[PDB]
């Protein structure tokens, strides 16, 4: 209860720091979600060392969005 | 009578009304007033307020909190800290020949040009406020640095609060 | 080569160029790179050239 | 959920929608007990009792 | 929580502030500003006349300084020494270096948990007082130790 | 003698602390990506060219808004005593914009409204006829 | 050709006078018309007379006035200081100097324009300073009762007025600081009709 | 209704008419018709003699009018300033603009919930009375705020 | 007498940091939008402006959703102007709409040409009282 | 065990190591209730329950 | 050079030495891992990782 009213206390700042609509592309599509990785090292077993510098992953593919999302779906 | 806006930049006179209400022992009021307006007592009152002072030999330094003595996110001034401002003027009246340097400092977050602009604006406002009491303009020089050096660390929340400051140095010769 | 205004009076203009070429330039006169000069205004810092451009203060 | 109103739906995303000649709006989507609208540039919430 | 420490061991901020009060009333200057701290000591109460040797009564004061330094957690401690103009420049440089080296060695011999000790002397290159009447009794002749409190 | 440090205020909250330390990294990421965008493509012109200022455009306003655009610019035109024009088809997807500013000029407010709109819509102003028009994006 | 002092109700007119320095003193209605490229370091006139000089290339000069003179000077003057105590009227077209200190006591009417790195001006009473088109990097204005100031500060503006004093700027400073004591006033005085006029920004928006 | 609110926050029409009666006894004029409400304030209790500077006593009246504007719900409020002719047109136009600007900034700093606040001052181009004997003492110098209550 | 601070003062240091972070991200997003925004020039923008004929000054109400030819025939009939066609209609003709209560014919046709975009345009001649509907090849 | 921190694990050995662009480190390894790191040149231990 | 994924760990604890000998001890502890260069005319101290694997 305390954290919910404290979250509600600063409503405009959440919208200020999170705006999906500025990142919404012109055909009403959410940009896809990615992840990065720098200086990866895997030791699978003996006699085998795998080393990579950078790597990237598409987590979620892009899709249509009727309306832009909000912080209330993620932090409330 | 008194004006909370800086007494219209007029010379304050507390001891006259102090000895008036003491007569209503005028000499008792006078010795009480020279006790109260003394350097030790005004330093004690400025330490009751949130103002830091350090004397180290001859160079003397004054530290003002931006977040409490300023209007927020602006070069505008906080207004309620006018008794602390009057105490600042009364203390700095005692050094009528010292050369003055004034500087501003902020935290780590934002554009470097933005921090430099904000610190320069705050330092220039402090310079103009000190000049507004009639001090000669060649006696002072203002500079607003960004996050070049801070007395605390910016990773800690309270230390990053401590990082922004107003610094007033003055020599003796 | 661009030029800029430094001092402006009603009637006469004081202009120094980008490389430091000074000019006590009259309203009826010839200017290099722009032909002649058409208009001089003091309340707004705008000088009209005969080549068809407005030259102002720097920024 | 089928909702007839004159406001602008914000939170859950609607699946289909229509507008009148009056400009009043009809939205169709799934169910949720909460709703979000922008009334006059100001955000407001709505409770769906009886869901 | 019963098996976890409530505080850092050997810590009492009341003792810290009262011994800092004792230090300032003994005139050894302690500067607290932000997370950074400075301690300045006059050399006339510590060493001989232009000499890198110690009076025996100074060891109690040095023990008190080390005991105060026990109360904090640190990373690096910087030691500088300063003097007045006596004969040359190099003479004062080496005297300040020797004095700072000796006090750094004794502070390391005492068990204060520091990772890095830096030490140097500067002679009389940077005064802190324009009034330079005195010799070894001048306030510019001094020894400074600086650090920043880590968390 | 008591010893104080001049930052002293009301007590904070840990969730506020966590939000601030997340948001500073978010803002730093936005700053570096804006630097990358500026260095990878140069600016060309300014929207002050298509929308210049004029007289009676300086009656200032402090504005908070988090909704659609049509009634907002209608209020702007009614305050400005200007003719208002709507051009193009309103899209099925509503365009929602947020503005929080204090005592600015109306032309600059229109310009930042245009910038927040982006490719969805544009604003043109003809002060000789005192007409402000909002044109939609003829797309899809 | 080193000195010229005139007194006693005469008119002196000359042209094409080249000099490194001459000591000029004017009194008792010296009607002076000069049309030469004069380089000089010191000039003095009492007042109650007109003087029109075209062409001055001076590395340094200093003028003190006591009467009520009317002076117009063409050329380029690297000026230092000015003090006015009567009913003076002065106009200088171009001045490329660095630091100026101006004191005005009774009545002054000065027409100045040029480049100034640092300027300070004190006004006491019934004193006018129309320093429009005079660009100052640092501007300091201190005005007592019944003072008129029109400034053109570009970067850093500092202004204080006691009572019934009008200070009007004509350029948007990067940094602005103004204060009024009893009835002072500091105003913007722009045109509202410029097609490329800038408004208040984040850093200079100090609300009066 | 046990969980749903019965009224808006801080609502009492007796207090509304009480502060209206007290304000009209003070001298500031409150106009009410249909949905539109106006408030006219003379410059004598607000500013000094033709200057955009606030006396210290004005802030109690500022807090009172902020308390009155806290009572209702509205979208857009507009403040218009009027004055007398003193030297020019530009001087009093800039003066009215500055006074309207600073009072709008203070009102927006205060927590009266409105989305848009327009601030303007026309100088002296729309007089109300031909009785122009006074200057700032003349009642044509004024500041009035207007809004329409929505729902 | 008494002056009060604003109610929503950022008294907390974390609130101050959050607010300036919001300021920074808003400014950064504004810079992103400014560097992204494509601006057509207001001079050589291809939009037929108001020709300002006296027949075009009338005000009317029109609701329509469909083709363009009979619509502009009605407009030319109301303006008492002749009308001509250049080009041919495609297989799929113009599908446009306009619904308004009080509008003048000049900006009605300007909105018509804006909805037309690129495949067709119009030209107005008030010297010889005609309107021409031009297709694209 | 999967561990995210900004510190440098020393003792128990890890199966894979991953790094961010902002001083953050992640490791995966076998299960252990105990760890040993170096914080700022000083070596420290770590106790983890719930295993 | 880039930081290798396997960290480079140095254990040195001595008392009251000059920094040049300190750096020489550090480079000897590194061995084939890294090298240390100092150019005092330009007042620049640099390290260099091993270009390997």
């Amino acid at each position: 209860k305390i954290i919910d009213e404290q979250l509600n206390k600063q409503a405009r700042n959440l919208d200020a720091i999170y705006d999906f609509n500025s990142l919404v592309l012109e055909h009403n599509i959410l940009p896809p979600v990615l992840l990065e990785g720098r200086n990866t090292l895997n030791l699978a077993d003996a006699q085998s060392i795998r080393i990579s510098d950078r790597t990237y992953k598409v987590a979620k593919q892009a899709h249509f969005i009727t309306t832009p999302p909000t912080w209330r779906q993620y932090l409330w | 009578c008194f004006h909370p806006p800086y007494n219209n930049f007029q010379p304050d006179r507390r001891a006259v009304k102090r000895v008036g209400v003491d007569t209503g022992g005028g000499t008792v009021g006078l010795v009480a007033s020279i006790y109260r307006d003394s350097k030790r007592k005004i330093i004690r009152d400025l330490q009751k307020q949130d103002i830091q002072y350090v004397e180290y030999g001859d160079t003397r330094t004054l530290i003002i909190p931006t977040d409490k003595y300023f209007m927020f996110s602006s070069p505008r001034l906080n207004e309620i800290c006018y008794p602390g401002l009057n105490n600042v003027i009364r203390l700095l009246n005692f050094y009528p020949q010292s050369t003055i340097y004034v500087a501003g400092f902020t935290d780590n977050v934002g554009s470097r040009s933005h921090k430099r602009k904000l610190s320069q604006a705050q330092a220039e406002t402090m310079m103009t406020f000190l000049w507004a009491n009639g001090i000669a303009a060649k006696r002072l020089k203002a500079e607003g640095y960004g996050d070049k050096n801070a007395i605390s660390d910016n990773a800690i929340i309270h230390g990053s609060a401590q990082n922004r400051r107003i610094e007033i140095q003055w020599f003796t010769s | 080569i661009i030029y800029y205004i430094q001092a402006v009076i009603p009637g006469r203009a004081w202009l120094i160029g980008s490389n430091g070429s000074t000019l006590t330039v009259r309203e009826g006169s010839k200017i290099p790179g722009y032909g002649m000069v058409k208009l001089i205004d003091s309340l707004q810092g705008r000088i009209l050239t005969s080549s068809g451009q407005v030259i102002k203060f720097s920024q | 959920m089928y909702v007839r109103t004159n406001l602008t739906i914000l939170s859950p995303g609607w699946l289909a929608s229509m507008t009148s000649a009056d400009g009043t709006h009809a939205y169709e989507m799934q169910k949720s007990p909460v709703l979000l609208v922008s009334w006059h540039g100001k955000v407001m919430q709505l409770k769906v009792e009886g869901l | 929580v019963p098996k976890l420490p409530c505080r850092v061991d050997g810590a009492c901020d009341a003792t810290i502030i009262k011994m800092m009060t004792d230090l300032n009333k003994k005139g050894i200057k302690v500067a607290s500003v932000g997370q950074n701290y400075l301690i300045s000591i006059p050399a006339s109460a510590l060493f001989a006349d232009q000499s890198p040797r110690l009076n025996w009564a100074s060891y109690s004061l040095l023990n008190e300084i080390a005991a105060f330094l026990k109360q904090f957690r640190k990373i690096a401690i910087t030691v500088t020494s300063y003097s007045s103009k006596y004969v040359s420049v190099k003479r004062e440089r080496a005297l300040t270096l020797a004095r700072s080296r000796v006090v750094s060695e004794y502070l390391w011999s005492q068990g204060v948990d520091s990772r890095i000790i830096f030490t140097q002397g500067l002679g009389s290159d940077k005064p802190i007082t324009s009034y330079t009447l005195g010799g070894d009794r001048s306030p510019n002749a001094r020894v400074e130790i600086t650090f920043r409190r880590a968390v | 003698m008591k010893f104080k440090k001049p930052p002293i205020n009301n007590p904070s909250d840990d969730a506020t602390i966590k939000l601030a330390e997340a948001a500073v990294s978010v803002s730093d990421s936005m700053l570096e990506m804006a630097k990358v965008e500026k260095v990878i493509t140069p600016p060309s012109k300014d929207n002050t060219l298509t929308i210049p200022n004029a007289y009676n455009l300086q009656a200032r306003a402090s504005v908070d808004w988090s909704g659609p655009i049509e009634e907002l610019t209608a209020r702007i035109a009614k305050a400005a005593h200007f003719r208002f024009r709507v051009l193009g088809k309103s899209p099925s997807v509503p365009v929602l914009i947020s503005i929080s500013t204090k005592d600015e000029s109306l032309a600059e407010i229109l310009r930042d409204i245009d910038y927040q709109a982006g490719k969805k819509a544009s604003i043109h102003v003809y002060p000789n006829s005192q007409v402000v028009e909002l044109r939609y994006a003829k797309i899809y | 050709l080193n000195r010229f002092r005139y007194e006693g109700a005469g008119v002196v007119t000359g042209n094409n006078l080249r000099t490194s320095y001459l000591d000029l003193y004017l009194a008792n209605e010296g009607t002076t018309r000069l049309a030469g490229n004069i380089g000089l370091q010191k000039l003095e006139a009492v007042g109650n007379g007109v003087t029109q000089i075209n062409g001055v290339s001076s590395r340094n000069l200093q003028i003190v006035l006591k009467g009520d003179p009317k002076v117009l000077i063409s050329g380029f003057v690297n000026l230092r200081q000015l003090d006015m105590y009567g009913k003076g009227t002065l106009s200088l077209y171009w001045i490329k100097s660095d630091t100026l200190t101006i004191r005005a006591k009774k009545a002054a009417k000065i027409q100045l324009a040029g480049i100034v790195n640092r300027l300070d001006v004190e006004l006491w009473d019934f004193a006018q300073f129309k320093g429009k088109y005079l660009r100052a990097q640092r501007s300091f204005v201190k005005t007592h009762d019944k003072s008129v100031a029109e400034i053109s500060a570009v970067n850093h503006q500092s202004s204080l007025a006691t009572d019934a004093s009008d200070i009007y700027y004509y350029n948007l400073s990067k940094t602005r600081a103004d204060f009024m004591a009893f009835n002072g006033s500091v105003l913007d005085m722009r045109e509202w009709g410029q097609s490329d006029l800038k408004d208040f920004d984040r850093y200079n928006k100090q609300f009066p």
